[PDB]
RNA sequence: CUUUAAUGUUUGAUGUUCUAACGUUGACCCGUAAUCCGGGUUGCGGACAGUGUCUGGUGGGUAGUUUGACUGGGGCGGUCUCCUCCUAAAGAGUAACGGAGGAGCACGAAGGUUGGCUAAUCCUGGUCGGACAUCAGGAGGUUAGUGCAAUGGCAUAAGCCAGCUUGACUGCGAGCGUGACGGCGCGAGCAGGUGCGAAAGCAGGUCAUAGUGAUCCGGUGGUUCUGAAUGGAAGGGCCAUC
RNA sequence: AAUUCCUUGUCGGGUAAGUUCCGACCUGCACGAAUGGCGUAAUGAUGGCCAGGCUGUCUCCACCCGAGACUCAGUGAAAUUGAACUCGCUGUGAAGAUGCAGUGUACCCGCGGCAAGACGGAAAGACCCCGUGAACCUUUACUAUAGCUUGACACUGAACA
RNA sequence: GUUUAUUAAAAACACAGCACUGUGCAAACACGAAAGUGGACGUAUACGGUGUGACGCCUGCCCGGUGCCGGAAGGUUAAU
RNA sequence: AGGACCGAACCGACUAAUGUUGAAAAAUUAGCGGAUGACUUGUGGCUGGGGGUGAAAGGCCAAUCAAACCGGGAGAUAGCU
RNA sequence: UUUUGUAUAAUGGGUCAGCGACUUAUAUUCUGUAGCAAGGUUAACCGAAUAGGGGAGCCGAAGGGAAACCGAGUCUUAACU
RNA sequence: CCAUAGGUUAAUGAGGCGAACCGGGGGAACUGAAACAUCUAAGUACCCCGAGGAAAAGAAAUCAACCGAGAUUCCCCCAG
């Protein structure tokens, strides 16, 4: 049959103009008083998948 | 510890606040500040309140 | 995405953002895809007849990619700057 | 108690060696104190990191009553 | 208003009676040649008992499962994340149930800036005053201090004291370092708007290195986003935060 | 002591000599009163100890009678088996050698016997550990649940305080 | 007397007797979604459960813990 | 008279030797316990698998039992060989 | 065969003959190869039935943003050197 | 008492067997989740009832979106 996607990597990847893929940043949910502006402020935009975890979510998103 | 958290709100009625913590034993007295609000963008009074 | 369990990368990560509804009735004309109709008149109803768009879309947008050669008259469609330029500079015309 | 424990390795030391060429921002040392200190063209970052201001080569010298090694720069 | 009364009033629940539901494994009559069943007559119970739906308590009576790893075999003991020194072979990194110690915080000042200042210890004299307390002088040279381990720093003090204050700002960031990745760290400089200083300037927390916890779920505030016929709203997103 | 670790406790008895037995002592590691205590005639294919009788149990075996063994005739299995031209010693070596090195010994092949070796045969160790294996058992482990109980609405009505 | 048919016959199980406890009869209890059946064509000198185990002499102290029994004033508490 | 005594049949199974590819998937020889009883035996019947039955050993339920046998889910699953 | 390592006295095989283990379907990615090329290709079905019809669709020629929206740009920010 | 239950005769009908397919009533666990309880396996296996050459479903108190479509059934897309 066909391939199904996996569904929780599809609500966290998403797919760029050269095939790679955005992601939100981890840790900025909570716990934040004590995280430095600074720390917080690089964490906000959005940021590409590295090299060596590509296989990983090509795997998990094969329609994307 | 003993350390707890605390907004600072601004007095512009946008509410933005900061946070931060206070030793609420050793300082009973409200904390008020001079801090830069963003949406308006000035300096302005914040004070204590729940967070 | 099994690490040997580790928390995998699709689950140590956020999820971010909504679909919007909006989106799937959404499309984007080129102004290569002006020729290919039917009239010189180019509603909506104009493109799905020449296969441009699907049946279900309610919006459209002509985009500047591709040339255009004839007086061709939009209408009821959006359009860009970069585009609006090169309708109304080959003779054409655009009506809201 | 009983040992068993100690930290994670913190990757110190110098980086960029004299002679070799930089851009500006480039750490040139890591370091817990100053061992060595900013001369020219050199910032005393927070944990004194030392880094570049500006392109050139790096020097290494001592200077001044104690004999303190300053690393300073020869923009080119 | 407080307190209280009979006027009327809607439900309550606590008795006591009753009989008509319901019970009868009381007696007799019939179907019938039958200790079943049913029907009748008559007693005794009687809205109780009992059965349904919902609900609290109990429930190894029964069922499904769980009950970690390292480990000079396993068990018992000990450990499991983070910081400092040594082991580590003069860049980085580098193991052992190798050798030593720490952390799971604190501080609206113990942060910022301008101005000023320089320690421990011992000796001599001096009311109560003694080995030890405030005073004076001399020697001494950081043997001191640095909120807390250790190490590296520190007099231009990063140590100590005063004045004024909130840069313990918001948006960003060339470029470096460090990680398998998730990530973590340094950062000149640009814009907005502050503080100190006459000015050059300095300030995006603390001499540095510990003081911590991914995602999911949910909560609180804000919002030029979304809103399933349309206008709203609910919910969803984005920003802040728990 | 069906209970006592120290323990062959100490003392007495029994034996030439008694870690057992019998009687005591009490220092009961850690007896004890219906998960019964202390006693008890009779009973026991029940445990321990002693004595008489009897004995090849033994000193220490000998001889004899039968059944197999052995030979001949007839019938005719089995476990096992990588291949074999299948010696000893010392060394070596995945660490205990018929097979390697060095050396010694040995004409070719049977039959009766013995069992030291072939880490002989019979079995994918039962002990140990591992598996995010299984089962069954326990409980004040977790989550349920049959059952037993509580109340509310229903079947379920009347009158009078 | 009984017991591990096929490595255990025993000091194990049973036993007469003792004690506690439940049960008023449509009994407790047991088997059955239920009808029903056993208990018993018995009725507390009877029946079920538990422990001890002829007989003789006996059977001491503790109700804090855990069960069970009783008590209802007050607290806490479900559906409704 | 007797869950009395001795002891054949009958029921059992304490000791030894043999047997251990057996004569036999539990026997044989020599001795051994009960033997009017809580005995023994024939024929037929009832109880069914988380169920039965058990003077209780986890014993027995067709040479199988800490959960029978036959078929099915089923090519269960096997980070192991 | 398994191993750091086997003449091993670790595993397995008495011998011979026969049978005995990387398959199939549907998706998806990359390489090779053929066709056509800013286009490429049809599915069910129809049908003189491997033809021809059928372009419903699918992939591509545009991306950015959570999204509205904008578009060779766009997001971030009051604003970007 | 009248009735009613019951009883006797007559006429007509059913019962059982059988591959799969179909509709309904009951309904697992192994397994996956690298443990496991929500979840998965799966409304699958299996048990039971009923019907026919087919069965079931079926002519909108249906969709749609301010334009419109016009009962059910089956195939390809929509779409992993």
């Amino acid at each position: 049959p066909k391939i199904k996607t996996v569904r929780g990597a599809a609500k966290r990847f998403k797919k760029t103009g050269k095939g790679g893929f955005k992601h939100k940043h981890a840790n900025l949910r909570h716990i934040l008083t004590k995280k430095a502006t600074k720390r917080k402020r690089h964490l906000r935009p959005k940021a590409m998948v590295s090299k060596g975890d590509l296989g990983l979510v090509i795997a998990c998103l094969p329609y994307a | 510890g003993i350390r707890e958290k605390i907004k600072l709100v601004s007095s512009a009625g946008t509410g933005h606040f900061y946070t931060t913590t206070k030793n609420k034993r050793t300082k009973p007295e409200k904390l008020e500040l001079k801090k830069f609000d963003p949406v308006v963008r000035q300096h302005v009074i914040y004070k204590e309140a729940k967070i | 995405g099994f690490e040997g369990g580790q928390m995998p990368l699709y689950r140590r990560l956020p999820k971010f953002g909504f679909t919007s509804r909006k989106a799937a009735i959404t499309a984007e004309i080129r102004l290569s895809d002006l020729a290919k109709v039917e009239g010189g008149v180019v509603d909506l109803n104009t493109l799905k007849a020449a296969n441009i768009i699907g049946i279900q879309i309610e919006f459209a947008k002509v985009i500047l990619a591709g040339e255009v050669t004839t007086p061709v008259t939009v209408r009821g469609l959006r359009v860009t700057k970069g585009a609006r330029a090169a309708i109304e500079a080959a003779g054409g015309k655009i009506e809201e | 108690t009983r040992n068993g424990r100690d930290s994670e390795a913190k990757r110190l030391g110098v980086k960029r060696f004299g002679g070799e060429s930089v851009l500006a921002g480039s750490i040139i040392v890591r370091q817990r104190g100053t061992k060595f200190h900013a001369g020219a063209n050199v910032g005393c970052g927070r944990d004194h990191t030392l880094f570049a201001k500006a392109d050139g080569k790096v020097k290494f010298e001592v200077k001044g009553p104690k004999n303190r090694k300053f690393i300073s720069i020869e923009a080119e």
